[PDB]
């Protein structure tokens, strides 16, 4: 309960009179109450690392012992709140202090202790019902979209002897008093869970449903699933926040720059979404974790664990969370400097030896689960990491030890950026290992797409092993089946994998229109191949350069598929246009032969 | 003239392994493009 | 190699004092 | 045996990372297992790291997050880490620590074997003789694996080496013209490839051959180091005491060495070359050299390690030392995976250094030597014509360089291309291999001698 | 033909998923026979603690087995409530038999404040002077240690030998 | 207040390089300034680096020659390093420790701020949405600086990155279409010829009434160079966030900051990270740089231009690799332009400013700024390819359109990049220089410029 500072030495504090102190448990160092973490016991002393600036901490300062490690507050009031990497609400320290600064040792509640929430019990409990860890006993109308479900803590069970009457409550009163055998206890409306502990589940279901990202590339050739893990080495993350099939977004910037973090907090309360014809601010179904590089280095490493623990909490209600964890490589640079303070031996380029263990302890909390509780729920957490290598390599220990863990790699390069292509998709080092899990969704609902996806990845590959000779030799003595797979292959690279994100046709790409565009482009490839191979020996052998001059008006309708608006036009107004065009592609070849 | 100016690091080892490998693929073209042109060059002397 | 070794003996000097 | 009761200390002198250091210990053994129980009740396990007089340094497996030096009880065992082996564990799925995860019961032991293992006497080895038939044509036709060979599969991240490993395990057997088993160790896997391995082998009907050790990525990095030693002590019971032929597949041995480098640096050791431990050559050798046939017993162990080369580097010390102890390589290639070929196995760099003893008459068939090196020459001469055709064009190629480009379109799509469920037996990877060698006349096949050209070409 | 290659694969999944739980259901019916054989060895163990001429000679073993493991100059023995004289008459016969075997001196005394709970099946627990190192020499923690190291031998006697195991080394 | 008297210990129990440890110290703080007295009568000053029980080590700033374990008294102030901060220090010159070296008085403080500062709330930070014009055409025409940006000028040893910095200090200002604009110039580790030049340039041109100058020489101690960029920002975080001015901070030779931060950390026998620099250098560069930007509520902003020296022109050194991880662009003073006598030798092909889109356009400069800039950048990129290729293939392969990208390249480097160190161009006469350089090309060849702005600004 009481320690004393025996000696500080930089951000590491040695405390005495700490006999029963646990590892990684929280302490309040100093007279200003700096939050710390016990990292090394030696007998009755306790080496503490301080989560704040240590200047002015004398010896003989009191060290309060709490009994609980670094943990977040879970409850109603989270959605819309701007937190820190140790969950300090930055939109309320700016009010209760009325300054531009974060003073040392602030103790602001992470959830507000003044807002009255409308409690609604689950109408199937009573005074004398049996309830165990995970059973929903309340519903809070947090805002219009989120039905905030109150849940029992895991490893807590018994019989209810007090349920709270439906009304309006704050997050401090005693809403639930169930009893275990002999001992009565009390539950509030907020719960507290340690950020390095996995929130428990019943079973981990396979991730078999596609995460609809709003784009044409990355959703046909390299698909992601609900419950999957990606890597992006803001137009891919802002697109998922408006249109995708996720009900809670969690944006976690670990060590991002100050002006690029003040950019996002300016932009998200202006964004809108389309729910039922009404427009709604997207800051009703997201919560950010703001963290810059001026912040404590101990609160930058913990921002990833706070972000996924917040992400796992809204999973258990039954929502499908999608967490974007921006700048994973900044998070590893927080692991490099903690390990240097401990005098830990580095393994690879100064990074600790456990860089892969900590990343697999974060990326493997994603996935579709069967949620712990009574009403048979099902939620999921998608994690979208973002490695920033030192100039686009797989040599650093952060980029290469992410690709040994994740399943999707949305591999981007810097050379393929000045084409004004936008995205900077590479499609040679980018993969997706959710092609075998999605062989049931594609074959049942879409039943045609896997052989077109097999061909369309091949046409863009045969172009590569031609293009080195097309540069050096230059199209002089070439076969005519290769001129198909350079002009049809060019038609893909400007009309299928080409985007521009502020336009009224290319901010959402629905998937039935996405397979509708490839249903014509592969058919034009195979009919150009079947023409050139059966008319290779008989009489009046043709090349490509007699077709593209003759069928110049066919190559305009096959190039004006990306410019049809998916938003103004009808749902069936776009497939018939792609089904009428096929008979302008089946009859058109029968005008040459 | 004897070294390309870069400083020794782990990343700068993979870039000078790629540029060496990205040069051996250029020479492999030009080693056989000359002989493919020499394949036609003997036939003109054989004509 | 040496600098990570030298900080280890200084931890052993700190432990034979106690 | 060990009939004395066990001491349960609560004299913890400190915690420093993953190390718990006790004091006043009565005669502590080295590498002895302890069982820590936390204040709240969570039982964790750990292994003794260093003893010194009355001290013991214990490396807790599941971390030290919640251990205090006042109320933690650390019960010593007195015996080192051993496994229970049985023949009825063929058909189970264990994790890295050896506990079942297939809703199964605990394995009733026939023996308790020390998992570190003793080396084999080098006089008591026999040279590998017969063939292990995998079912993949690219490693049975041209890169054949003996009985007792150690041949690693070299690949990279993103490449489908994990489905090659699952297709070997479904179809591995003998070379038929009751004693075959497979011990599949999976180190450093994620969840979505753990339920690929757990689901593929159990509903493709051949779970009864395979004993699956699945060590996850989120599981402790010490439990990844005892995973290939649990799998090889099971294989050394099943083969050298039950006379089975065992195939031992170790998946992603570059993930073993990333957990060995992590366990070494958390033991407060100083790293060696490229950060890896200095004893990395004699640490893989304790795994790989648990193989081969033995004198006086009818079993064998053939190993197939699998590697992931970072940045496609070969001078990295995980492929450097694997190619230094093991005999050949397989070389899953990236330029074939982009062209949609399964399995994407490159032939030109791959090699089996004991392939000339696993083939022949009375082992596979008489022409398996002469077919394989003939398809190897025509695969190389075609791939020069493949690049040369782009330089000069099609109108400049003769009726010689068209036989090699028409063979090359059918060697990659019929010999290399297999599909994941098509078990080509080795008698059918030669008839595939002959009906590509009929695109050429008998005046062109230089690598085949004329006596077997008369017996196998005309059909 | 593609649909017909599909269901015939779907036929072998059903036959494999049932042969898989076949080996597990028969491996659990081998585990239940073991865990109930130990329940009969837990009840036959408590038919000896009712005896006294066969249990006082046993408690001479379990106490002196603990005083040799600790070797502390002041040990403390816990026991049950009604088993105090059978532990005390075992302690008194042990301290001279200790001293001739170890050349040590001990102040070993029985804890009269905290008892072993009566639901256990016998035995003792020996602590050191300040109760920091303890030796569980109860009978339930001795049957658990003995039987797990006899699991190859009870398997070799109950269910027969291994029909394929040729060697032992 | 602080009423208790201060203890003057004489119990020096060991000297080790720059470090002095003591004994019998009663409750010593961390980073508490002490005041040493030498035996011969002189005084020094120190800082407490590590306390342990009744023992505190002291890092003496000015040296350690003469400190014996018998007669040197250490007086413990019981307070961290706080510096006297006022608004009338605009127009003074202080050294690296805060002492004035303009033969003037010590500064009469308004409020004693702490030089470690406080971290700015990210919920109270606004995006930079105007421009600081700087007079130099290559930094205003093509790499425009937003008010609240951090844009380092990379350079090498021997290039004119001091005359550039002094030109920016004389010609900075708003984009007027001035009482609340100020410069805070910090020079860390300059030689004697540079800090006489910085002092004889800001009196010779009369631009002293808004500039504070924190000189810190190479013969000066190595710890004053550590605390120099925290005096210059605490003065800047007062002038913008309390006095509502637009401040521009110039930190000349930030590579010598990382040479002192390596020297301080080696004295404490600490672990080195990448290439000898400490492990904590990424969070110690960001302790300096992230004290910038506009805030909500106040009407001031802080812009930072640090200035580096890449060793042997290697951009992959940890001082440019880690300052390009926190800041928002580069300027790249080039050597190949200096060796052909061009001033300022700014390489516009690798230079960038990531916040150029929120500094130009209607209301800020003019509506043709964003299209002139990336068109001059395209005709300078093509021009550098033509002369790279015409040296390797020959002179007679140039067509007549191809020589036109070399007429631009010569006239770009003489009328746009060549400036002369006292020629102060506003932004309206960088674009009117840039527009008469785009008329070198015909209208059909300017394809980076839209037609709706080609039909207003191009023909003359």
């Amino acid at each position: 309960t009481f320690g004393y500072v025996h000696g500080v030495s930089g951000p590491v504090v040695t405390a005495c009179d700490m006999a029963g102190a646990a590892m990684y448990e929280l302490v309040r160092v100093g007279h200003s109450e700096l939050v710390g973490e016990i990292i090394r016991l030696e007998g009755d002393m306790a080496t503490i690392q301080v989560y704040e600036e240590t200047s002015g901490v004398s010896v003989g300062d009191p060290v309060l012992r709490t009994g609980k490690p670094l943990s977040v507050e879970l409850g109603p009031g989270i959605m819309g709140a701007i937190f820190d990497g140790i969950q300090r609400p930055l939109s309320d320290i700016s009010s209760q202090t009325q300054s531009i600064y974060i003073p040392r040792g602030v103790n602001v509640s992470a959830l507000s202790r003044d807002v009255k929430w409308d409690f609604t019990p689950c109408k199937n409990l009573r005074v004398g019902s049996h309830i165990t860890g995970g059973d929903i006993y309340g519903i809070v109308n947090e805002n219009s979209l989120i039905k905030h479900k109150i849940m029992l803590p895991p490893r807590n069970r018994g019989t209810v002897t007090y349920i709270a009457p439906p009304g309006n409550y704050d997050t401090s009163d005693v809403v639930l008093e169930l009893e275990f055998e002999g001992i009565k206890e009390k539950f509030s409306m907020v719960q507290v869970w340690p950020v390095r502990q996995v929130r428990p589940v019943t079973e981990k279901l396979p991730a078999n449903h596609p995460l609809l990202t709003g784009q044409r590339v990355l959703d046909a050739l390299f698909p992601c699933v609900q419950g999957g893990t990606t890597a992006i080495p803001t137009v891919i993350s802002q697109s998922l926040s408006k249109y995708s099939n996720s009900d809670v977004i969690i944006y976690v910037g670990c060590g991002e720059r100050g002006n690029e973090m003040s950019e996002v907090l300016r932009d998200f309360p202006e964004l809108t979404m389309e729910v039922d014809g009404k427009v709604e601010s997207i800051m009703k179904r997201t919560a950010l974790v703001a963290n810059t590089s001026n912040m404590p280095v101990a609160a930058r490493e913990a921002s990833i664990y706070t972000g996924i623990t917040l992400s796992e909490y809204f999973r258990d209600m039954g929502y499908h969370v999608s967490m974007m964890a921006d700048s994973t490589s900044r998070w590893a640079e927080a692991l490099r400097e903690i390990s240097g303070r401990l005098a830990e031996m580095p393994a690879d380029s100064g990074y600790p030896a456990y860089l892969g263990a900590r990343l697999a302890s974060f990326y493997e909390r994603a996935g579709r689960v069967k949620c712990l509780g009574n009403p048979e729920r099902e939620g999921s957490v998608s994690i979208v990491g973002a490695v920033s290598p030192p100039g686009g390599d797989f040599s650093d220990p952060v980029t290469s030890a992410t690709l040994g863990i994740v399943q999707v790699f949305w591999g981007l390069d810097k050379k393929l950026a000045q084409r004004k292509h936008f995205p900077s998709v590479n499609w040679l080092i980018s993969y997706s290992k959710y092609m075998r899990a999605l062989d049931e969704y594609y074959d049942k609902h879409f039943t045609e797409f896997v052989p077109l996806r097999t061909k369309a990845k091949e046409i863009l590959q045969e172009e590569e092993d031609l293009a080195e000779i097309v540069q050096l030799v230059g199209k002089a003595s070439l076969a005519e089946t290769d001129k198909i797979t350079l002009e049809v292959a060019k038609l893909i690279k400007d009309d299928f994998l080409q985007q521009n994100g502020y336009t009224p046709y290319d901010r959402f790409c629905p998937f039935y229109k996405t397979v509708g565009m490839l249903s014509n482009m592969i058919a034009f490839y195979d009919m150009a191949r079947r023409a050139v191979e059966t008319t290779a020996q008989s009489d009046n052998k043709i090349t490509w350069s007699i077709i593209r001059e003759h069928m110049g008006e066919i190559l305009y309708k096959l190039s004006s598929m990306k410019f049809k608006d998916p938003v103004k036009d009808g749902e069936a107004k776009i497939k018939a246009d792609y089904a009428q065009l096929l008979e302008d592609m089946q009859n058109a070849f029968r005008s040459l032969e | 003239k004897d070294r390309i100016e870069i400083f020794p690091s782990r990343m700068a080892q993979t870039i000078m392994k790629a540029r060496l490998k990205g040069a051996q693929t250029g020479r492999n073209l030009l080693k056989k493009k000359s002989d493919a042109l020499t394949l036609r060059f003997r036939q003109i002397l054989k004509k | 190699f040496y600098r990570l070794k030298k900080i280890q003996e200084k931890k052993k000097i700190l432990k034979e004092k106690s | 045996y060990l009939s004395q009761p066990r001491l349960t200390y609560k004299t913890v002198s400190g915690v420093n990372g993953p190390l718990v250091i006790l004091d006043h210990v009565k005669f502590p053994r080295y590498a002895e297992i302890v069982h820590l129980t936390l204040p709240d009740g969570t039982k964790r396990s750990g292994q003794v790291l260093e003893v010194s007089g009355s001290k013991a340094v214990v490396q807790v497996f599941e971390g030290t997050s919640g251990i205090d030096a006042k109320k933690t009880s650390c019960e010593f065992t007195g015996d080192i880490l051993r496994t229970p082996v049985s023949e009825d564990m063929l058909g189970r799925v264990f994790n890295g620590s050896g506990k079942p995860i297939d809703r199964g019961p605990v394995v009733l032991a026939e023996d308790f074997l020390d998992i570190m293992g003793q080396p084999i006497n080098p006089q008591c080895r026999i040279y590998p003789e017969e063939m292990i038939q995998t079912g993949i044509s690219a490693i049975d036709g041209m890169n054949s694996i003996a009985r007792g060979q150690k041949i690693p599969i070299f690949s990279a991240a993103g490449l489908p080496h994990n489905e090659i490993a699952a297709q070997i395990c479904r179809q591995a057997g003998l070379v038929k013209k009751e004693n075959f088993a497979i011990v599949f160790a999976a180190m450093g896997v994620n969840m979505e490839t753990a339920r690929f391995f757990k689901s593929d082998f159990e509903e493709n009907g051949s779970m009864d051959n395979v004993c699956l050790f699945l060590n996850l990525a989120n599981d402790p990095t010490i439990e990844r180091i005892i995973t290939p030693r649990l799998a090889l002590t099971t294989a050394e019971f099943l083969a050298y005491q039950c006379e089975k032929h065992v195939l031992v597949i170790l998946t992603d041995m570059s993930s073993y060495a990333e957990a060995l480098r992590e366990v070494s640096a958390a033991r407060e050791e100083v790293p060696g070359r490229r950060g890896f431990p200095g004893y990395m050559y004699t640490d893989l050798a304790t795994i790989y050299e648990r193989a081969g046939r033995v004198e006086g017993r009818n079993g064998s162990i053939t190993q197939i390690p699998i590697l992931t080369m970072p940045n496609d580097d070969i001078t990295h010390p995980i492929p450097d030392l694997t190619g230094y102890i093991t005999e050949g390589q397989i070389y899953v290639d990236r330029q074939l995976h982009n062209r949609q070929i399964y399995p994407p196995i490159n032939v030109l760099p791959s090699l089996s250094r004991l392939m000339k003893s696993a083939i022949g008459e009375g082992m596979t068939r008489k022409d398996h030597a002469d077919v394989s090196n003939q398809l190897y020459a025509c695969y190389a001469i075609g791939k020069d014509v493949q690049a040369m055709k782009a330089v000069v064009g099609e109108e400049a190629l003769t009726s010689d360089d068209l036989l090699y480009l028409e063979f090359l379109q059918k060697f990659e799509r019929n010999f290399i291309a297999q599909g994941p469920y098509e078990n080509r037996t080795v008698y059918e990877t030669l008839d595939i291999g002959w009906q590509l060698l009929r695109i050429f006349p008998k005046e062109m096949l230089k690598r085949i001698p004329q006596s077997t050209l008369s017996e196998f070409y005309p059909r | 033909e593609k649909k017909e290659k599909q269901i015939e694969q779907q036929k072998k999944i059903q036959m494999s998923n049932l042969m898989n739980q076949a080996r597990l259901k028969v491996l659990r019916a081998r585990d239940d026979l073991i865990t109930d054989l130990l329940n009969e060895a837990k009840q036959r163990l408590s038919k000896v603690v009712k005896d006294t001429t066969r249990y006082q000679v046993l408690l001479d073993g379990l106490v002196l087995q603990g005083l040799y493991q600790l070797l502390e100059p002041r040990m403390i023995v816990r026991c049950r409530k009604q088993d105090f004289p059978l532990v005390k008459a075992a302690v008194q016969k042990a301290i001279p038999v200790y001293k001739v075997a170890t050349k040590r001196d001990v102040d070993v005394q029985i804890d009269q404040e905290a008892y072993l709970p009566e639901e256990i099946a016998g035995g003792v627990e020996i602590y050191n002077g300040d109760r920091k190192i303890k030796v569980s020499n109860t009978l339930e923690s001795r049957l658990d240690l003995i039987a797990q190291q006899m699991m190859p031998e009870v398997r070799g006697a109950l269910f027969g030998a291994n029909a394929n195991r040729k060697f032992l080394d």
